[PDB]
Order: structure tokens, then C-alpha cells, then sequence
RNA sequence: ACCGAUAGUGAACCAGUACCGUGAGGGAAAGGUGAAAAGCACCCCGGAAGGGGAGUGAAAUAGAACCUGAAACCGUGUGCUUACAAGUAGUCAGAGCCCGUUAAUGGGUGAUGGCGUGCCUUUUGUAGAAUGAACCGGCGAGUUACGAUUUGAUGCAAGGUUAAGCAGUAAAUGUGGAGCCGUAGCGAAAGCGAGUCUGAAUAGGGCGUUUAGUAUUUGGUCGUAGACCCGAAACCAGGUGAU
RNA sequence: GAGGGUAGCGGAGAAAUUCCAAUCGAACCUGGAGAUAGCUGGUUCUCUCCGAAAUAGCUUUAGGGCUAGCCUCAAGUGAUGA
RNA sequence: UAACUUGGGAGUCAGAACAUGGGUGAUAAGGUCCGUGUUCGAAAGGGAAACAGCCCAGACCACCAGCUAAGGUCCCAAAAU
RNA sequence: GACAAUGGUAGGAGAGCGUUCUAAGGGCGUUGAAGCAUGAUCGUAAGGACAUGUGGAGCGCUUAGAAGUGAGAAUGCCGGUG
């Protein structure tokens, strides 16, 4: 029996055009040009899943260090203080804290210079 | 996902005011670009402006360190064949001490189109008189 | 194929000179209306299985028949004339069902005539038995007489 | 039943197709490699050789000769002739019979391998030499 | 358990026709209204083609360039956004503005920040300024026959098994025991035989004493046939040409 | 100018490898024929486990083969491996 | 925690840089030929501005969680003016 | 439950998706099949459903069998359009 295409590359095809809508110009019309920019789009995603992850850590410690200087102490001082009375509070809450309620914070920076 | 961020509807900037009687030029001018930035504020976001306006007064009277009163050089180029021009740091200090700052400024900050925008809050001036006495500027001591 | 489609035998245009594919006939496969190659060629499927093999087939199939309480024996079919209404009627006493297979002594010329308009109905001999035809029947109806013939010649 | 037909497990594989895609294994190149004589379409060497070195079978030389009048021998031992009772005659018209000779090509030899245990008398074309007291020692006697 | 208009004969249509060549010779593209022509009487714009009504028809965007009607590509209107900006055009984060779904921790757009030099082939090594593709659609490459070996399944078992032919529906089943494999090897051979050859001498040594195979079939590989597909410069034979 | 002759293993050449239907170190058409190509190009669906080599010998051999080394699957022996 | 034997199927025979012992060259070459290791080939991630072979380290998938290696803590740019 | 493993070119092994036809069984369809367009849906992947528009007559589902069975590249062939 003679198995003629039909209803199937059609089908396989019209997917990732319709993955690829919002793009500029042909790369949102041609499978050919369209294909190539899914496939890119995959591997940026990987990578920036991962990359996403440092940024923001690196953006608590921004905040936490600027909030630090107004008690005349600094950033990598006041990390080894908690440390040495055992706080175990992450950055994203010490950012949290250090905004909402600026009285709340100051208790904890007297306590990290206590154990020096 | 709870972490907190800056818009155009909550930010408050400030203006303060910096002299530059006896102070070195580089060192002097890595504070102020961090005040630019809003580095030293808590709700600093990356992609939002937080930064505070500056005025430094006194740009002439800046001190330099060994011999970079001549052995300091400035290039530049008019994108022609064979032109370039150069000038000392020297020289530059009294005939414009005021271009003198900002370059050094101006260049601790990232080239793009937000930085590009916060070097546009920096104002300075030769003598020691500022025409910005409509605004509320506070004398600020350098760290 | 490329030797059985009819012309091509000129080359269409030198090997080089132009800018364009080099190709030798017009007839080849990625051409359109050329030869097809690897397609379907005339052979048969048939092969075949050892004799001993094939009696067990067999008799695989009437016990799986049998188990089901799918055979029934009765006696000659004293048919005088082909009528279809009649076997109708002795079918629906029998109680079988749309599909049955019955079998045969010999050719019987009446029974044969009849019951071979009826959907779902046919007939096969003693000697004849099919193993496709007792899987696809539904009922077995047999006669005494051809029981003991299929008991005796086939093991 | 023709419509619930299972084949017997174990007993039916698919087959494989090359030159289908890249996730199949045998996408591009089929298994052959890159650009060699065995990656082309019409083969490569002969089973033997080709060029090369010599041959093995080029370099020994050839050994002995066949005979036009060689006569060969239908065996049968002595622990095969156990299958008739005792106080029997055999003849080579009855081994082909009961089933011990399926082809006499010249004729019927007794070769003593085994244990007779019989009473027995068997007539063939050559006997050995194991096999003639063999069969005379528990009694019997055997003719050519 | 053959094709269904790029398929099947080159030719489903008045095809060896158009057309190309002095000649021998080469060689296409083109199928479809509706059940029924019932193929738009009549009115309006022109010189006409065409269009808007009315009417026939279940349907006229089924109106004869007529069944459905994808993509490339070309035009009209709208919600969000853009004229200080250095871009493999995306991805992650993200205010503002406009909507409301297969109702789910929803959709459209995008002021700004971070990261980021297409795909395939061939190469020690390619963003490469090494090759290939203008774009979209269709077609386009490990197959079959006969033998060998190996693996799995199944029937019988010191036995296993048919070939041609005859009967039977071109039908899967009976008959057909010529034939083939195995049950015993060694030696160039005569020949001997669980033992044979070499050898003066089982003295030693080599190969045997496993002494369970055989018929069919799924899968892998090989051989003979063009043997995964496309591509020569050339050779031979028979003819056509001094417009 | 008109009517004619010489045909490809051949003709014609005041001789240049010049001409024989815009092509000639051997014309054009059809067949052997799907010639041969150790050479370039191409070879179409998706997932899971394992995972190289660019070395030695020989070669009318050097960008090609064969045997060995290294990879994978199944069945076996059982401390023989580092 | 692997080695050995018998069977089915392959690919490979153009290698490169770095450290070390040599020949050759000129104690030249990103030169060429050998021995011994690592990496690339067939390896993404971090550092060396960018930079296959150098240093650290081997990605089953998801998280806006913690501690470390190579290299670093004035601003670009996270961390000691 | 407890532990251990899961980067990969050439290449070896295994389990699967989808298309066309056939046998048997069982279904849908003018109160609307295939095909075509849209949607914010489902599974680990190839892929599978449902609703709405057009369309006007055929088509799926289960177990088996067979193969002209899957397209982005060959200065590929044919048609259309920049």
C-alpha cells in the first residue's frame, strides 16, 4: 500500500510556529527561521533558570549591607556576629525585616555586637 | 516570592552638598558615585532610578598626589586623520575645573541608559556659591 | 524503475559551464515522473509448517469448540427438496446462534444448495475441516456419522 | 478467538530502520562511519582478501589426492541391535526396515561398541574384529 | 491486505498531439457547479467588461477562471508601544495601560536592569572572511529473491523431515520416502574402527571417544543480483548529416 | 548564382590541430547502460542504560584495506583483578 | 571491585595544546620526531577583560534556601577604604 | 522503605509515538463524517482529546497482520509568490 503524506507534517509544523508568536518580524512567519529561534529560546531558559537564582541572593546582601552602615558597622562584620549567636536567618528575611519594620532590625544588630 | 521592589510611586530623593577643600580626587569621587546610585539605601532596586542629587562646590582647590600635576594626560580624538589632542591635569584644574570632576565621576558609572540618566543629578561648580537654594541641600561628611 | 520508465537516455546539459545541479537523466528518483526505487514487486507469502504440527492445530480447535459447550450432534439431514425457510426453521429449534458451522459426511448436494443464502451459514465436509472457519464459527452442529469419520481419519 | 490473538512471547521482534532521524540512533550516516570504502553504497573487500598481502590460502601448498572407487559403510553397533528379541534372525532387509538404517550406501557393517546381551543372529557384509566375539560369546554366529 | 490526478502507461482531456531539430530523434501541461440547466425574466451606473437589487435553487463567497480552500505574499481598520539611541533580535526580572478564559497562584503590550557572536557539513580546531539554502507547498535514499551462520519461539526425539507430481476454490491438506541432516571417527589413499595416523615400536605425539539432534519461523550479519541514493572525463555497436 | 560528389577506424586542408549545421587532439542520435568512481554531496519520529580511537605488523601501500589493541549485548568459570 | 574464556555487531588507522627527559634546528618557531602525565577531541559551569587544550570543578528535573574551591573585597561589580 | 547510579561524538542494546491498508468484534454520522481555522486543555517525549466557525458524506475504537511508514539542507526536481 501507497502511504501518502498529509494531515501530519502540516500538523507538526503549524506547533512551533504558533511556540514562536510575538517574534520580530519573519522569525514569528517561517517555520525555517522560527525553529532555529525556539530551540535558542530553550537553552537561554535552561541557563537562566540557574542564573536566576544567584542574582537575587546577590541583591538581598546589597540591601542588608546599606542597612548595616547606618549603625557604624559593616556588612561582613555584622554576618560573623549572628553566626556567633546562632540566629540562622537567611538574607531574604533579613531583607524583608530591614524595611518593614526598621525598630524590628535594630534588635538583632544589638545582639550581634554583644557576642562581638 | 515575597521579595519587595521600587517604583516611580514610592521613592523620595534627596539633594546634598559635598566640599572639596583638601581631598584627593579619585577618593572623593568613589563616594559620590555610590550616593548616585543609591547604593546606601535600603530599597535600592536595579532597574530603577533611587539614587539622590549632588552639588559639589569647591572644584577648584583639589589636591593631587606626586607628580601628576604634569604627568597626567588627557587624549581625545575628532575622528579625522592624524587629530589628536591632549592637555595635563595640570593645566585642565584652572582653565575648567569643573569638566576635571565630572570626567572622573562620570566614569565610575555603568554606560548604559539608566546610568547615562543618574550622572545628569550631578552639579558642579568652581567657585563656592551654588544657585540651587530653592531645594533643601544638606552638608554631607564623607566616610 | 529507472530502466523501465519510458525516455531519459541524453544527459539535459553538460557537466559544467553553468551554475546548476549536475544530473544524468530525467528520469531519476528525485526527478518528477521518474522511476521509483525500493517499491513493492510481485512474489507470494506462503510457507509451510510441519505435518505433525498441523494436526495438533486441528484438534486445538474443537476442544476449545467443545469446551465452551459449542457442539451439538444431530441426526441426517433428509432433505428432499433446497428450501431456506425450512433450515430457518430447524435452526431456530436447534436454538444457534447468527454464526454456526456444520459439517458433512460427504457433499451433501440438498444441504448445500440451501443454507448458503443465509447470512452468517456455512457449510463444510468431513474431510475439509478448515482451521480458520472453526475459530470463526460461533456453533458447531455435526452428524453422527461425520463425527465418526472426523474421530476416525483425523488423529 | 480472531479477535483476541496473542503470539507466543518471546517470539516476535520489530525490525530496524536507518536513516529516520537522530533520536533513533542510526540517523545520518546508518552506522557506517565517515568517508571510507565500507561507507559507500556496492560493498567493500571479498571475504577472503583483496590486494593486500598474500592470501592464507595462497601461501599452503596443496595436499593429497581423492579415489574414484571409494566404497563407504552403513555403521551399526552392537547396543543397536538390542531393539529385536533374542533367537531372531537379521538380515539387511530388516534394519532398513526397523528403522536402525535409513541409507545403505555399499553394505552393512557391525562395529562392537557397547554391550550385546542377546542371543541373537545377524548376517551383514563386514564384521570387525571387537565385533565377532562379541556376538559369539554369549552364543550365536554371524555369516558374510 | 495494487494507484487514485506531482500517483497510475509518456498519454483519465481527440497525446506521440503542442513544441524544439536539416535529419535520425526528443517530448509536455490540462479531471470535479448542482439531484435536476431549473445557466439569473425584470430595474439602476457604461461605449463595454464589471457591480448592486429582484428571481431559480437546501445553499449563488455552488454564477460555468464554478466541490472543500493551507502557506509564502499583497492591502484596510483597530488595543498597547516607539524620534539621545550601538541591537544573532531571544531569555530571566519588571512598573504602567487595555481585556476576561477549556477558570487557572488568567490573556495582550512593554519604560528599564542582567546574560547572550544562526543552522547543517567537514575538521586537531569554525561567529567564522571554509561549503549549502531567497521564501512557502508537494515529491525525493538499506528493499526483494535465493543460499550461509547466529540468537529467540514452537512440534517431535536416536531420530527429524519433505521435493517435483496428483486431487482440491489460483483455495492450505490429504497423498507422494527419489532425496537431505544426525546417530563414529582417523588416514593423501588402500584400509582400520572407539580407536586411527605417524612411526621398527600407544614408546611418545596429533586428531577422536561431547558420542542430541532435526523441520519451520521473528530479529542481527554475510554472499550472488545495480543492492542506501544522486554525479563523470571515456569505450563499443547500429544509424543520420557537405542547405 | 543553380544543379551535384567526397561521411567519422572517415572526409577536405597554398598546413593553423583548420573545417565537416552557433560545438571537433576526433561530429550528432539511439542502444550495451542503472558502464565504472578506493572520490565529494545527501540519508526523514521520540525517549532510557553503556561508551571509544586517531596505535603495532603487512600491503603496487601511504586521505584504502586486513589481523591485533581499545567499545557494546548474551551465555559460562569463580578470587584468578587494582 | 573488578579480571578471564567462548559466541553476535561495530567504529577507529589526519590528532592538538600544556608540564617534563631527549634527538634534529640555531640551548629559533604556534617547527618536526620519540618516552611519560593532564585536558580538548566527545565537557556544559566559575577565574584568566574577551580567548577549544591554562587554574577550580564533571550538568536527571524543579526552589526568590545554607556552606565552600580556583580567584577576590575603593566605583563600574557581590564581598575589609 | 534504605542505599547506590543517571555529561556525552563514532558505535552496540532495549522500551515506545504517529501514518496507509487487511481480518474479527463493537460503534458514530444530514438532529451533520473527513478536511480546514481559533482557543487560556492533557501526558516524562514523539503526541491525544473537547468547544466554536466553515464543510457537505463518510469515519473512528480494541486485538492481531503487512509495508511505496515519518523530511530543513543533496549549487536536488516541479508549481506559486517576493
Amino acid at each position: 500500500p501507497r502511504v501518502k503524506g498529509g494531515t501530519v507534517t502540516r500538523a507538526r509544523r503549524k506547533k512551533t510556529i504558533k511556540l514562536a508568536k510575538g517574534y520580530f518580524g519573519s522569525k514569528h512567519t517561517l517555520y525555517k527561521v522560527a525553529k532555529q529561534q525556539v530551540m535558542k529560546s530553550g537553552q537561554y531558559a535552561f541557563r537562566d533558570r540557574r542564573q536566576r537564582k544567584r542574582d537575587f541572593r546577590k541583591l538581598w546582601i546589597t540591601r542588608i549591607n546599606a542597612a548595616a552602615r547606618q549603625h557604624e558597622m559593616s556588612y561582613s562584620r555584622l554576618m560573623n556576629g549572628l553566626k556567633k549567636a546562632g540566629i540562622d536567618i537567611n538574607r531574604k528575611m533579613l531583607s524583608e525585616i530591614a524595611i518593614s519594620d526598621e525598630k524590628a532590625f535594630a534588635q538583632l544588630v544589638t545582639k550581634a555586637k554583644d557576642a562581638l | 516570592r515575597q521579595t519587595f521592589m521600587a517604583n516611580e510611586s514610592n521613592i523620595e530623593r534627596k539633594w546634598y552638598v559635598i566640599d572639596a577643600e583638601g581631598q584627593t580626587l579619585g577618593r572623593l569621587s568613589s563616594e559620590v558615585a555610590s550616593i548616585l546610585r543609591g547604593k546606601n539605601k535600603v530599597t535600592y532596586t536595579p532597574h530603577v532610578d533611587t539614587g539622590d542629587y549632588v552639588i559639589v562646590i569647591n572644584a577648584s582647590k583639589i589636591e593631587f598626589t606626586g607628580n601628576k600635576e604634569t604627568d597626567k594626560v588627557y587624549y581625545r580624538h575628532s575622528n579625522h586623520p592624524g587629530g589628536i589632542k591632549s592637555i595635563t591635569a595640570g593645566e585642565l584644574r584652572r582653565t575648567n575645573p569643573e569638566r576635571l570632576i565630572e570626567n572622573s565621576i562620570k566614569g565610575m558609572l555603568p554606560s548604559t541608559r539608566l546610568g547615562e540618566k543618574q550622572g545628569k543629578k550631578l552639579f558642579v561648580y568652581g567657585g563656592a556659591e551654588h544657585p540651587h537654594a530653592a531645594q533643601q541641600p544638606e552638608n554631607y561628611e564623607l566616610r | 524503475n529507472r530502466s523501465a520508465v519510458s525516455g531519459g537516455g541524453r544527459k539535459p546539459w553538460k557537466q559544467k559551464g553553468t551554475g546548476r545541479a549536475r544530473q544524468g537523466t530525467i528520469r531519476a528518483p528525485q526527478w518528477r515522473g521518474g522511476g521509483i526505487v525500493f517499491g513493492p514487486t510481485p512474489r507470494s507469502y506462503a510457507y509451510k509448517m510441519p505435518k505433525k504440527m498441523r494436526r495438533l492445530a486441528l484438534r486445538s480447535a474443537l476442544s476449545f469448540k467443545v469446551q465452551e459447550n459449542g457442539l451439538t450432534v444431530v441426526d441426517a439431514f433428509n432433505f428432499e427438496a433446497p428450501k431456506t425457510k425450512e433450515f430457518k426453521n430447524v435452526l431456530s429449534t436447534l436454538e444457534q446462534p447468527k454464526k454456526v458451522l456444520v459439517v458433512t459426511e460427504n457433499e451433501d448436494v440438498n444441504v448445500e444448495l440451501s443454507a448458503r443464502n443465509i447470512p452468517g451459514v456455512q457449510v463444510t465436509t468431513a474431510q475439509g475441516l478448515n482451521v480458520l472457519d472453526i475459530t470463526n464459527a460461533d456453533s458447531l452442529v455435526i452428524t453422527e456419522a461425520a463425527a465418526k469419520k472426523v474421530e476416525e481419519v483425523l488423529g | 478467538k480472531l479477535h483476541e490473538l496473542k503470539p507466543a512471547e518471546g517470539s516476535r521482534k520489530e525490525r530496524n530502520r536507518v536513516g529516520r532521524g537522530v533520536a533513533t540512533g542510526n540517523g545520518k550516516t546508518s552506522g557506517r562511519g565517515h568517508k571510507g570504502q565500507k561507507a559507500r553504497s556496492g560493498g567493500g573487500v571479498r571475504p577472503g582478501f583483496e590486494g593486500g598481502q598474500l592470501p592464507l590460502f595462497r601461501r599452503l601448498p596443496k595436499r593429497g589426492f581423492t579415489n574414484i572407487n571409494r566404497k563407504e559403510y552403513a555403521i551399526v553397533n552392537l547396543d543397536q541391535l538390542n531393539k529385536f528379541e533374542d533367537g531372531t534372525e537379521v538380515t539387511p532387509a530388516l534394519l532398513v526396515e526397523s528403522g536402525v538404517v535409513k541409507n545403505e550406501k555399499s553394505g552393512i557393517k557391525i562395529l562392537g561398541n557397547g554391550s550385546l546381551d542377546k542371543k541373537l543372529t545377524v548376517k551383514a557384509h563386514k564384521f570387525s574384529a571387537s565385533a565377532a566375539e562379541a556376538i559369539d560369546a554369549k552364543g550365536g554366529a554371524h555369516e558374510v
